[PDB]
RNA sequence: CCUGGUGUCUUGGGUG
DNA sequence: GGATTACACCCAAGACACCAGGCACGAG
DNA sequence: CTCGTGCCTGGTGTCTTGAATCC
């Protein structure tokens, strides 16, 4: 039905088992290669999004479109009624509410601070932001790929994440 | 539109990749293994599973749905089976190429007899066309009469190579054992050659002009036979309740019987000289199943005495699949009758008999501008002219106006189609055989007339090389809005008055009118 | 069964002389039983689709093998018209 | 000519047919790149915008 | 990429007989499926006639994509090509 | 031992002919110097001949019309001899497939064998009609169904024992036919049970019409099609079928041509 | 796991839709057909970016049928989960065979043989929960699980989790 | 292409050096030994 | 509609007419192909709306084609002689 | 109360 | 050694054999 | 009533030796 820029995938003589999606082994399949191409043929890094980025973009896109539907005229339950159809109403409401209960940095002030702090494979950089951690010991266990990289700063990463983190 | 809706995207064909079917792939697309030559269960209706008419292969009967795709016989394409061969046999089409490969490679390990160190040979691998490269290589290596263990180690085995000769369906290799001594030529069985071919390296596979993904060289030996569905070999009823089978059906039974007897040998009484007679016979049946015009040996015969119609003979010649059904074919919406002349018709008109005009039709789409006009045709029905034969809905269901007794209760919706009768000024393509040049096919405007001949204005007899001594001509009716416009704006008679053949007209005033005008 | 009319056959399965026939009309009714009621299959002969005329004469006899055997001759008249061919 | 031989030889050497000829497309029943088929026809979205607003798709 | 800019178009500015036939047929077809017609329809109500009327007034809303041998192409609108 | 190719089906004849030649020449100055000859059914189209010299093989076959004239004889190895002469089941309670008669192809249980050892009593699902059309072949037989003695009682029978009836001179015990077959008439090897065995074990059309108004007034015809109001009469007089309105017709009935009161 | 993907959809347009607001109809048409749908190749398509400004290109007319074919290139927010990815969740159901957890659009099933023995299902408690002493798994409790297998139905995808490992569970 | 083929073939169908159809045949068949 | 009538329509340049004659007005047939292996091996149940090329384990990359029935027949006869005619819908160079 | 299948392979004689 | 040898169309005129086994009928 | 012979049906399987040019 719907297709992408990546095409053909004609048969090759040697098979491959670096295709099976394994986040531990950095296998994201043929569609989510490290170097993608946009609809003009230009090269582009894979766009993986943390929970904090994603909350701003999706909410902005929905209210800008909602304003556009109103000729140019906050709460998650109100923002999800913009969609068309009960099937669409469901998936969008559940995604905001899920993000509403797990996004630490729920505003653009803190988020841009986290954005500048983080901006080396692009997938790992996005993983560190999504999974909250206390110490260096907790990060290399649950995410065993950070082992043999020999470039920490990790502690100051976690300290800034936890300091920017508002109380609850 | 005659096809029910399917969500799969519609695309056109841009490339045809030819190649060979691997043994593994044949099994992957097969839906059943074929073992028993008895077609019927026990002559008590319903054909035997695992037999040659196993219902998983498909339906050629209007009342049994396919047990694989659920579709009716019209839509169901048929699905292949497979038949395992007890012993690998040669493909009859590829023997002379197999023979060529033997003189190129080592008959022990299978490596190309020459390297890039040889200057002329290094030039030959650069040749871009695979066929010419393969021939250029073989032209060099032909005279190399021993596989060297050592460079001129290259991976060689040191053995001298035989001179392989073809003797019918058998290949003989004569090895020169190390002046002159005694050489012993033994038969090079398919199984022996099969194992040798699987050990050819990927790098030498490419240099031989073969292709690792599409045409791997051991796939020229047949180990499992694809069983075509019944659509390829339909049954026919000679005198209603008596049906004979297609030549392929009988021939596949013979291969299947012969396959069982090879299994019947290796487990008990094999006097060796019997194994060679039974294996060669399996090779024979598989060969004449594909090609029954093998030079130098008698043809396989039916019990009626006439030769078996092999697959190769199905495709060649004037009546075969290519020249008889694809480069040309029989077509709908055509008509033919004797022609007569009429001076009181315009140059671009053709007089069309009423009976022909009621049989042919054009599907005119219903719009706001013609809906009132088209309803009048519907009331008149198929037997009064000007009338109509069918009303086609957007779903495709046709209403046959011969049998619709409540014809007065039809209301037409926009977007429907009415197949109305042929009517005045419709363009049609007119044609007389033999079509020697482009003005053998010109578009004329219909004028419906009584009597059963086609009428032509006399000045068009010359480009058709027609006269009225018994000649017949053909009429073709375009079936859509796009082709009507193509006919009137490209092929119409007045556009054809001057021909590019000799930059001069091909029509003039002729016969009576020319005599009289002087 | 065939799509044409069977109403010109008499009870003996044969049409009688003097009856006009048109295309696809059945003129000889014959059945064949279906092997293993409602057991037979039609094997009848219709008049050629492009023709018409009058049944002129019907021969009934048996052949060398002793089964029944019929011939039906149809006559019509062809009147010259546009398109017919002539020669000195 | 040499119909079956061409096709056997084509298989054994894995020939690619790029479908640019007239004959290729005719036998596959596709619009051939010749005459009225030698180009594509696109819809002029720019010229449609000069129509009035009551003609608009909803 | 393949598209050639408007200022650098090199193919002939006259509508060919083949382009004309395809345009008339395609537009005719669309009208019979009840596409909005861009000219006044008086007495001439045949689909082909309406399409021929639109052509004569330079009002057919279609673009010719003329393929060149290498695969590149020049898009020409039927509004700008000169019809004899 | 040499093998020789012979016409299919003529192997026994060739063995016979060789024996006659051998016996006829015994003790003469030109004896046939072969020892034996034989033909194995499993080895179609071959005869084997025992001798010391190849010339004796040619001598044995000279003039034999069943032998292929090509110099096709082949030598057998000593290590292959005994296999040429290898001579090669059936137990009560086991299944076999019948090879002859209306029960051809049917699965049957072996009930018992004759004392002599030739025919075996088989237990079979019957194919009967209960004499329904009496005043059989394998192509015009009946479906299989267990014998029903009450159906036989009703429709057409001798009781012999508990659950045992003789019906039309065949024996049925607890619904099964018990019938003797030659052992050569059953298949005991490589039987494949089937799926089925696993489950078991308008009133004026075509009437003659006269036309009473119009240009065709007085002509005979037949109603070919009567969809509505407009009829299709196949006129007799010219070879044409016309469309005609219903007001214009007279229909034939018991008494003359009757208007639309029929 | 969220990504931004540049996608495209082939749209066929009937000729009766050839009016001055054609592009705006197509923009509405794209959104109705794509938003909220799932595919095994990309995951759930959550929202499309910059919907009212998408450049649809030119439509190819299909020979012989009159209808027009647009290739609408676009950019969307997509959500696909992955095997090996550790994620948080909100439990939707608790049953004798494990629990079901809503991670945004879909639901993940964790079976009993991959749950530690000390977490005991307690129906008598009010409200029902998986309980310990300093642990509390009620509906809405943050839990940390790891996706160990993805199965594809091409309509909705199904992922199976596990809490049979270190540092996974309630926090 | 096709126009060229028909333009040359059609006159041939109605038609001491060799001329007419036998000479035409030598050309297309580019025979090494002409008559 | 023989070989010589085919040539006349080419000379007229009436490509659209020639396509219709040899398809819609005759033996037009719809087939399904696998986008990966290019064979006509797709098993298509249209009322259940489920498609699968078992060889490629592919239920998503599948296309439909309109080709002559006699061409479909031709390819099945070629398959029966171990020739693989792979129909791809895109070029690659 | 809508759907609705009648053969093939040759050979010979003819038409333009 | 094979392959090449105009196009389309009409219509009338034809079809497995031999051997073995089983069943039925007639005669003793 | 039993045995033998003849006819019909079904199943399985081949073989005495006997138009011309071109590439
Ligand atoms: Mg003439
Ligand atoms: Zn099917
Ligand atoms: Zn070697
Ligand atoms: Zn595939």
């Amino acid at each position: 039905v719907s297709t992408s820029t990546v095409g053909a995938r004609r048969r090759r003589a040697k098979q491959q088992v670096d295709d099976e999606e394994n986040a531990t082994l950095l296998r994201l399949g043929p569609e989510f290669a490290l170097k993608q191409y946009d609809h003009d043929g230009n090269e582009h890094d894979l766009i993986a999004l943390s929970l904090s980025e994603s909350r701003l973009l999706i909410r902005e896109a929905l209210k800008a479109r909602s304003r556009a539907r109103n000729g140019g005229v906050i709460d998650d339950d109100e923002l999800a009624k913009v969609t068309s159809g009960a099937v669409a109403n469901g998936v969008v409401k559940k995604t905001l509410d899920y993000l509403n209960t797990f996004a630490r940095f729920k505003d653009e002030e803190t988020c841009t601070a986290v954005d500048q702090l983080l901006h080396l494979h692009p997938f790992e950089i996005a993983q560190l932001s999504s999974l909250g951690c206390e110490d260096v010991d907790e990060a290399i266990t649950l995410i065993p790929s950070l082992a043999a990289k020999k470039e920490v700063n990790l502690q100051r990463i976690l300290d800034e994440l936890n300091r920017l983190e508002d109380p609850y | 539109s005659q096809f029910p809706y399917s969500s799969a995207p519609l695309r056109s064909v841009k490339e045809v990749q030819f190649g060979l079917l691997s043994p593994e792939e044949i099994r992957a697309i097969s839906v059943v293994k074929i073992e028993y030559p008895e077609i019927m269960d026990e002559s008590r209706q319903r054909p035997r599973e695992g037999g040659l008419n196993d219902p998983k292969l498909g339906s050629i009967d209007r009342n049994f749905k396919c047990q694989t795709c659920g579709e009716g016989m019209a839509e169901c394409p048929g699905h292949f089976g497979h038949m395992e061969l007890a012993k690998p046999v040669f493909h009859i089409g590829f023997i002379p190429k197999i023979k060529k490969v033997c003189e190129c490679i080592c008959m022990n390990c299978g490596k190309l007899l020459l390297d890039e160190t040889n200057p002329t040979m290094a030039q030959a691998i650069r040749i871009r066309d695979p066929k010419k490269r393969f021939n250029a290589v073989w032209q060099l290596c032909k005279t190399k009469m021993v596989c060297e263990a050592d460079a001129p180690s290259r991976g060689g085995c040191g053995n001298t190579q035989p001179v392989v000769r073809k003797d019918g369906m058998k290949l003989w290799g004569t090895w020169k054992k190390s002046r002159d001594a005694q050489p012993e030529r033994k038969l090079l069985t398919p199984g022996e050659i099969l194992n040798v071919f699987k050990h050819i390296s990927p790098e030498d596979c490419f240099r031989l002009g073969f292709n690792e993904d599409y045409a791997r060289p051991e796939w020229m030996i047949i180990t499992v036979l694809p069983v075509p569905p019944p659509q390829v070999r339909p049954s026919i009823a000679m005198d209603e309740t008596t049906q004979g089978q297609d030549d392929l059906t009988h021939k596949l039974s013979d291969i299947l019987k012969a396959n069982i007897n090879v299994q019947k040998l290796e487990m008990d009484g094999s006097p060796q000289h019997i194994i060679n007679e039974v294996e060669q016979l399996l090779q024979f049946h598989v060969a004449t199943y594909m090609d029954n015009d093998i030079a130098g040996q008698p043809q396989a015969l039916q019990k009626s005495g006439r030769p078996v119609k092999a697959i190769r003979a199905r495709l060649k010649g004037k009546e075969g699949r290519l020249r008889g059904n694809l480069m040309g074919k029989r077509v709908d919406f055509s008509a033919r009758t004797v022609i007569s002349g009429d001076p009181n018709l315009e140059l671009d008109q053709v007089g069309v008999p009423i009976s022909i005009a009621k049989t042919l039709s054009y599907p005119e789409t219903v719009t706001q501008y013609n809906i009132h006009r088209l309803t009048e045709y519907v009331r008149n029905g198929p037997n009064e002219h000007p009338g109509a034969k069918y009303v086609i809905r957007d779903n495709g269901d046709r209403i046959d106006l011969r049998y619709h007794k409540r014809a007065g209760d039809i209301v037409l919706q926009y977007g429907w189609k009415v197949e109305r009768h042929l009517m005045d000024d419709d363009p049609v393509l007119f044609n007389r055989q033999p079509s020697l040049h482009k003005m053998s096919m010109m578009a004329h405007r219909v004028k419906v007339m009584p009597y059963s001949t086609f009428r032509l204005n006399l000045s068009v007899t010359s480009p058709y090389n027609a006269d009225f001594d018994g000649d017949e001509m053909n009429l073709h009716v375009p079936q859509s809005e796009e082709t009507r416009a193509e006919l009137s704006q490209l092929c119409a008679v007045p556009l054809q008055i001057v021909s590019p053949q000799s930059n001069k007209p091909v029509m003039g005033i002729v016969q009576d009118t020319l005599c009289g005008v002087r | 069964l065939k799509h044409g009319t069977y109403e010109k056959l008499d009870e003996d399965g044969l049409i009688a002389p003097g009856v006009r026939v048109s295309g696809d009309d059945i003129i000889i009714g014959k059945t064949t039983p279906i092997p293993p009621y409602h057991t037979k299959r039609d094997a009848s002969t219709p008049l050629r689709s492009t023709e018409n005329g009058i049944v002129d004469q019907v021969l009934l006899t048996t052949n060398q093998e002793g089964l029944k055997f019929v011939k039906v001759r149809m006559r019509t008249t062809k009147v010259p018209q546009i398109g017919d061919k002539f020669a000195s | 000519e040499e119909t079956v031989e061409i096709l056997f030889e084509a298989g054994a050497a894995a020939e690619l047919d790029d479908c640019r000829g007239v004959s290729e497309n005719v036998m596959l029943g596709q619009l051939a790149p010749m005459g009225t088929g030698a180009f594509d026809v696109m819809i002029d979205e720019k010229l449609l915008t000069s129509l009035p607003a009551d003609y608009a798709p909803t | 990429e393949l598209a050639i800019l408007k200022e650098e178009r090199t193919t002939t500015p006259y509508l060919t007989k083949y382009e004309r036939a395809r345009i008339l047929g395609t537009r005719a077809l669309q009208i019979s499926m009840n596409a909005p017609v861009l000219v006044d329809i008086e007495g001439e109500t045949d689909p082909l006639q309406i399409a021929m009327k639109e052509l004569s007034q330079r009002k057919i809303p279609l673009v010719i994509r003329r393929y060149l041998p290498d695969g590149s192409y020049e898009d020409w609108g039927c509004d700008e090509l000169i019809v004899d | 031992i040499w093998g020789v190719k012979v016409r299919l089906g003529k192997e026994k004849d060739v063995v016979r002919q060789i024996l006659k030649k051998k016996l006829a020449r015994e003790g003469t100055k030109n004896p046939l110097e072969i020892y034996s000859a034989f033909q194995r059914d499993s080895f179609k189209g071959h005869v084997y001949i025992e001798a010391r010299k190849a010339e004796a093989i040619n001598d044995a076959l000279k003039g034999n019309v069943n032998v292929f004239s090509n110099n096709s004889k082949f030598l057998v190895g000593i290590v292959e001899y005994k296999d040429l002469l290898r001579p090669v089941k059936l137990t009560r309670g086991s299944y076999v497939r019948v090879k002859n008669g209306k029960f051809k192809g049917d699965l049957a249980q072996v009930d018992e064998v004759l004392e002599n050892g030739l025919e075996a009593r088989l237990k079979l699902v019957p194919r009967l009609d209960y004499g329904k059309d009496l005043s059989y072949t394998s192509k015009f037989r009946p479906a299989q169904r267990l014998f029903s003695e009450a159906e036989a009682r009703v429709h057409e029978i001798r009781r012999d024992r508990d659950g045992f009836v003789t019906y039309g001179g065949e024996e049925y015990y607890e619904g099964f036919l018990y019938k003797t077959f030659r052992l050569q008439n059953l298949i005991v090897n490589s039987i494949n049970p089937t799926l089925n065995e696993l489950s078991l074990f308008d009133p004026t059309l075509n009437k003659t019409v006269k036309i009473r108004q119009g240009g065709y007034k007085g002509k005979i015809g037949i109603v070919k099609e009567a969809n509505g109001d407009r009829f299709r009469v196949e006129l007799h007089n010219p070879n044409k079928t016309i469309p005609i309105p219903c007001s214009f017709l007279l229909i034939e009935s018991t008494h003359g041509w009757v208007p639309y009161e029929d | 796991m969220f990504f931004l993907k540049d996608l495209s959809l082939i749209l066929t347009l009937h000729p009766s839709y050839f009016g001055p607001q054609m592009n705006q109809y197509l923009r509405e048409k794209l959104l109705t057909d794509v938003e909220g749908t799932c595919t095994g190749q990309f995951g759930y398509i959550v929202t499309v970016l910059d919907g009212m400004n998408i450049d649809v290109g030119k439509g190819r007319i299909i020979p012989g049928s009159g209808s027009a074919e647009f290739e609408v290139k676009y950019r969307a927010v997509v959500w696909k989960p992955f095997k090996g990815e550790v994620v948080d969740a909100i439990v939707s159901n608790v049953s004798p065979i494990g629990f079901f957890a809503d991670v945004g659009p879909l639901n993940v099933f964790v079976s009993t043989r991959l749950i530690p023995d000390n977490l005991v299902y307690n129906p008598s408690n009010s409200p029902p929960a998986y309980m310990s002493n300093d642990e509390l798994i009620t509906k809405g409790s943050k839990v940390r699980l790891k996706v160990v297998g993805t199965r594809t139905d091409v309509n909705e995808i199904y992922a199976i989790g596990s809490i049979k490992e270190d540092f996974l569970g309630a926090i | 292409g096709v126009i060229a083929a028909q333009s040359i073939g059609e006159p041939a169908t109605q038609m001491n050096v060799t001329l007419g159809v036998p000479r035409l045949k030598e050309i297309l068949n580019v025979a090494k030994n002409i008559k | 509609f023989g070989e010589m009538e085919r040539d006349c329509m080419i000379a007229h340049g009436a490509a659209g007419f020639l396509k219709e004659r040899l398809m819609e007005a005759s033996d037009a047939f719809r087939v399904h192909v696998c986008g990966i292996c290019g064979l006509m091996s797709v098993i298509a149940n249209l009322k259940k709306n489920q498609f699968e090329c078992r060889s490629c384990k592919n239920k998503t990359n599948i296309y439909q084609l309109h080709i002559p029935y006699a061409a479909k027949l031709l390819f099945q006869e070629l398959m029966a002689m171990n020739i693989a005619p792979r129909l791809y819908t895109e070029r690659s160079g």
